[PDB]
RNA sequence: AGGUCUCGUAGACCGUGCACCAUGAGCACGAAUCCU
RNA sequence: CAGAUACCGUCGUAGUUCCGACCAUAAACGAUGCCGACCGGCGAUGCGGCGGCGUUAUUCCCAUGACCCGCCGGGCAGCUUCCGGGAAACCAAAGUCUUUGGGUUCCGGGGGGAGUAUGGUUGCAAAGCUGAAACUUAAAGGAAUUUGGCGAAGGGCACCACC
């Protein structure tokens, strides 16, 4: 039967929606319906944050982040442990996990 | 055999001052003892039973089967009852279903066709009852004319005192339980239906609680 | 057998009695 | 309630109606109690009648008083802001007291211990005890509601339009209507203050507890 | 039912022979196939000349050869 | 589009009635449906009813009271006699103690038993108990 | 793993209703008093009952526990919820009103009362949280 | 009810709803019977008239029994006419 | 004139895939009510 | 890999692009036809209009663009519900239904044979539309509970498992 009030996407009074490339493989999915991502990432870790520190040429120098946007289908999103399955109750839930740190 | 009753009602019906249930089935209270009724309906009130149907379930070593017994219970006057209960033997489970009826019975009214005379013979109306996919129909018919319906709501019909009904079905009657179930839903919704011969407002009379309740705080604490 | 295969060969049987129809007139 | 020229408010309910915040309601409303609100004022706050308010305790008064055997009134508090108050409308009233942890079998399961079968029922709020509402459904069992104005009214027959957030108001209302009820029953007169204390009532946190008793004796 | 008129029966007793055709049963008793692949052509009974004798099995659940002729 | 008024009204009606209303506000005020409210009304199962008058099709109020089942419009408008009355009457109706139908005819809108003691037919209108 | 059952554990919470006076932090004193009070069938479980009733004076020490109910410690709740000060803390000399407050009791009974002053509104009526 | 002789045929007359007018059944179990007490006219005060009222189960689950209730009341004359 | 600003320190969300992995002959199972 | 004209990798012909001439098929799916009326709300959103404290285009005024609080009508939709419907999943429509009748159009009678052969028709072609029968079978299906088994995921345990 149905298994959703929706079937895994946000198109409701469109009926066509541009397809996108994936990024982990090249499998053709539309856009409203790949589980999207945007990561702030760092240049580098907190292990040679402190070299890059003190062998700076400024003193407090700030470091650039690093901003990518990862756009995922449902097959590559699941085998990189990106979103995992819920119960049937806990299904409806469109709440993002909490961000304890 | 001695009755010891836990109920504010119980205790009420064993001090001898409940004359019938009909009071009862007035204020709509909870019938939560089974012995009260018993205690009212005795040599008149007779059971039989009805279906006994297999229900297994899997487990990792063999099959747990229960066994489910359907039976009804009603004077062929008036009330009339019904209960399911399922356990694994089968001596308890149609003890437990014969209570389970016992509990839960509802009066039934009786109307004419065309002229009043005597007393009635068939249902008032008709009166239509739901349950599951069984749609169950009850059409009052002319004296004398007997039940005409599939065995077991003729059998239920003759248990609830009605002389006369033309019957209708329609979709799976071939389980038993819901079809029996849906024949107690058509004939409790007998009631639950205005006429014009009872439009007047009733009056209100005092409650057996509020009427005795210094008899309750003086028998216990 | 899914219906899109089964159908793919229905369709070259009938091309080939088409063809054979026409060459056995 | 209220059609007689007696059982009014004299100058001081007002006052104390004033000192407690009652007339502060929540921000959400509902559409059962449209009618128990005066009007909303800036900063979304709903400003609540008092007259209403005051018409529903003589009717809640009325309903505790009809019945002469005063152990089947039955009042319940599941939050711990209101459990002294319950304790003491008992103790002043004959009543029977249920405060934290309602039981799910007291009204309908018999073989129990706490097996239980009241007359009236009064219960602090629908919003958090949702659960002995629907227990109370399946007797015939009324029930009374000191119920603010984003609270549901399901199962109620009568809906107090009260302050059921801060300890004042309700501590106050359970000593108001613990005197208006010792008032129709005839022990306490009705023009006489028989006033011991309203913070007899009141209900506090354990660190103003300790606070108090430090700056008292 | 569906179209409900004072004066809509053509549509009524078309929809009617349409739906009529498409059964099983009157399939089968207003067609010439029908009639004229019966063996016995709207007999009950026939008379028959015995060729041989033929020994077929049983179905796979239960197993037994059975005796046949050819008529 | 708004094709039958007599229709659409009771099922107003039944709409209010069952779920529980005092007052309903019909939205149109042609004659057959006051007519045929007169009839419920001296039947006495609904209350009194009001009628608001404009330059338009003007509104009705009706006070509600607890003594009525289902309203119910047969439709289209079939042809009934005094011979045939009898098959409408027990296919029609929950019992023959009670229930009315309502049918206009050539001596106006009443009830089965006002056109079978008058000894006329016409056409019919609808059914209520 | 030393994890007690049931059984240890609600014997000691009976004897610790019942028999609160004659007990102390000493391990073998409510040892010897758990031989007397109680009738025990084996030694283990005994020293197993001694040990958690020890805990459960250390515990009582500390503090309240919601299992048992000890009438020692009782009823300094009824003094703390029975006492009556000089002010009731709604018997104010002065109560500040809103102007739709101040309306609202324009129509009520009366037209001014004595122990009120009115308080000027806030100027902006932006109150809901941003969420989206 | 009612015959050609006089007696009747339904054993009971159950009671119907004071605010939607619909049969109260055996079974409807969430129907109150609330009863009000009356009060004195000079010193206000318990007297002894009583003034029953009833609700079905259906507007009791639907939550809108309390205006029903105070409509009768102001009926009845116990909720004063100012409100 | 004083010369360590205060309060506790999840201070680990470094990664994306992972070798080849087919098949199982049937015979072998039955559904119930209460005292003398 | 046992076998690989397959998953994988490097090239790669038609194609993918535009003009001009054609076929008219999709899980063309909200798997839910169109018009109209009625029956619980709540919080946001897009358009246009209405009203009202305060802030801004720097301090006075006017209406404007940008905020705040509310309403009205249309539209995409969201959350709960013993109104109600259903076999259930679910649905504010899939409700107003034995208490069956608002108006109108198309479409299906067990499962295969089968969208198959033939007849007709359009098209350069591929094909599109209309559309059977003989015969065979007692099942084929829909919803959901309970153990089962996963080269599914999460907590763990075990020297008859490993390190
Ligand atoms: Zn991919």
């Amino acid at each position: 039967t149905k298994k959703r009030r929706n079937n895994g996407r946000a198109k409701k009074g469109r009926g066509h929606v541009q397809p996108i490339r994936c990024t982990n493989c090249a499998r053709c999915v539309p856009k409203d319906k790949a589980i999207k991502k945007f990561v702030i990432r760092n240049i580098v870790e907190a292990a040679a944050v402190r070299d890059i520190s003190e062998a700076s040429v400024f003193d407090a120098y700030v470091l650039p982040k690093l901003y990518v946007k990862l756009h995922y289908c449902v097959s590559c999103a699941i085998h990189s442990k990106v979103v995992r399955n819920r119960s049937r109750e806990a299904r409806k839930d469109r709440t993002p996990p909490p961000r304890f740190r | 055999k001695e009755w010891l009753p836990v109920t504010k009602l119980g205790r009420l019906v064993k001090d001898m001052k409940i004359k019938s249930l009909e009071e009862i089935y007035l204020f709509s209270l909870p019938i939560k003892e089974s012995e009260i009724i018993d205690f009212f309906l005795g040599a008149s009130l007779k059971d039989e039973v009805l279906k006994i149907m297999p229900v297994q379930k899997q487990t990792r070593a063999g099959q747990r089967t229960r066994f489910k017994a359907f039976v009804a219970i009603g004077d062929y006057n008036g009330h009339v009852g019904l209960g399911v209960k399922c356990s694994k033997e089968v001596a308890t489970a149609i003890r437990g279903a014969i209570i389970l009826a016992k509990l839960s019975i509802v009066p039934v009214r009786r109307g004419y066709w065309g002229n009043k005379i005597g007393k009635p013979h068939t249902v008032p109306c008709k009166v239509t009852g739901r349950c599951g996919s069984v749609l169950v129909r009850l059409i009052p018919a002319p004296r004398g004319t007997g039940i005409v319906s599939a065995p077991v709501p003729k059998k239920l019909l003759m248990m609830a005192g009605i002389d006369d009904c033309y019957t209708s079905a329609r979709g799976c009657t071939a389980t038993l339980g819901n079809f029996a179930k849906a024949t107690f839903d058509a004939i409790s919704k007998t009631y639950s239906y205005l006429t014009p011969d009872l439009w007047k407002e009733t009056v209100f009379t005092k409650s057996p609680y509020q009427e005795f309740t210094d008899h309750l705080v003086k028998t216990h604490t | 057998m899914r219906a899109k295969w089964r159908k793919k060969r229905m369709r070259r049987l009938k091309r080939k009695r088409r063809k054979m129809r026409q060459r056995s007139k | 309630s209220g059609a007689l020229d007696v059982l009014q408010m004299k100058e001081e309910d007002v006052l104390k109606f004033l000192a407690a915040g009652t007339h502060l309601g929540g921000t959400n409303l509902d559409f059962q109690m449209e009618q128990y609100i005066y009007k909303r004022k800036s900063d979304g706050i709903y400003i609540i009648n008092l007259k209403r308010t005051w018409e529903k305790l003589l009717l809640a008064a009325r309903a505790i008083v009809a019945i002469e055997n005063p152990a089947d009134v039955s009042v319940i508090s599941s939050r711990n802001t209101g459990q002294r108050a319950v304790l003491k409308f008992a103790a002043a009233t004959g009543a029977t007291p249920i405060a934290g942890r309602f039981t799910p079998g007291t009204f309908t399961n018999q073989i129990q211990t706490a097996f239980r079968e009241p007359r009236l029922l009064v219960v602090t709020d629908p919003r958090a005890d949702h659960q002995p509402l629907t227990e109370a459904s399946y007797v015939n069992l009324p029930t009374i509601a000191l119920c603010n104005t984003d609270s549901p009214l399901r199962y109620v027959d009568i809906a107090i339009p009260c302050n059921n957030k801060g300890a004042h108001s309700v501590g106050l209302m359970w000593w108001m209507l613990a005197r208006e009820v010792l008032r129709m029953r005839g022990t306490i007169s009705r023009e006489h203050p028989w006033e011991v204390m309203p913070d007899l009532y009141f209900y506090r946190d354990p660190e103003e507890i300790e606070k108090e008793e430090q700056a008292a004796a | 039912g569906k179209c409900r008129g004072l004066r809509t029966a053509r549509k009524l007793r078309s929809h009617r022979r349409d739906q009529k055709w498409h059964d099983k049963q009157y399939k089968k008793a207003h067609l010439g196939t029908a009639l004229k692949a019966n063996p016995f052509g709207g007999a009950s009974h026939a008379k028959g000349i015995v060729l041989e004798k033929v020994g077929v099995e049983a179905k796979q659940p239960n197993s037994a050869i059975r005796k046949c002729v050819r008529v | 589009v708004r094709m039958n008024v007599l229709a659409d009204a009771l099922k107003s009606i039944n709409n209010a009635e069952k779920r529980g209303k005092r007052q309903v506000l019909i939205r149109p005020c042609s004659k057959v449906i006051v007519r045929f409210l007169t009839v419920m009304m001296k039947h006495g199962y609904i209350g009194e009813f009001e009628i608001i008058d404009d330059h338009r099709a003007g509104k009705i109020v009706v006070n509600l009271t607890g003594r009525l089942n289902k309203c119910g419009v047969i439709s289209p408008r079939f042809d009934v006699q005094l011979k045939d009355l009898e098959k409408w009457q027990n296919n029609l109706l929950p019992s023959r103690q009670f229930g009315f139908i309502v049918l206009t005819t050539s001596a106006g809108i009443m009830d089965h038993e006002e056109a079978r003691r008058k000894h006329t037919g016409g056409k019919i209108l609808g059914f209520f108990f | 793993g030393r994890v007690r059952t049931k059984t240890v554990k609600k014997a000691a919470r009976v004897i610790i209703e019942k028999y609160y006076t004659r007990l102390g932090n000493d391990f073998h004193t409510n040892k010897r008093v758990c031989e007397e009070i109680a009738i025990i069938p084996s030694k283990k479980l005994r020293n197993k009952i001694a040990g958690y009733v020890t805990h459960l004076m250390k515990r009582i020490q500390r503090g309240p526990v919601r299992g048992i109910s000890i009438k020692l410690q009782e009823e300094e709740r009824e003094r703390r919820d029975n006492y009556v000060p000089e002010v009731s803390a709604l018997d104010q000399e002065i109560i500040e009103v809103d102007p739709d407050t101040k309306e609202m009791l324009k129509l009520l009974d009366f037209g001014s009362l004595s122990n009120l002053q009115v308080t000027q509104p806030t100027v902006g009526m932006n109150f809901k949280t941003p969420r989206g | 009810m009612q015959n050609d002789a006089g007696e009747f045929v339904d054993l009971y007359v159950p009671r119907k709803c004071s605010a939607s007018n619909r049969i109260i059944g055996a079974k409807d179990h969430a129907s109150i019977q609330m009863n009000v007490a009356e009060v004195d006219k000079v010193t206000g005060r318990f007297n002894g008239q009583f003034k029953t009222y009833a609700i079905c189960g259906a507007i009791r689950r639907m939550g809108e029994s309390d205006d029903s209730i105070l409509r009768l009341a102001k009926a009845d004359g116990i909720v004063s006419k100012n409100f």
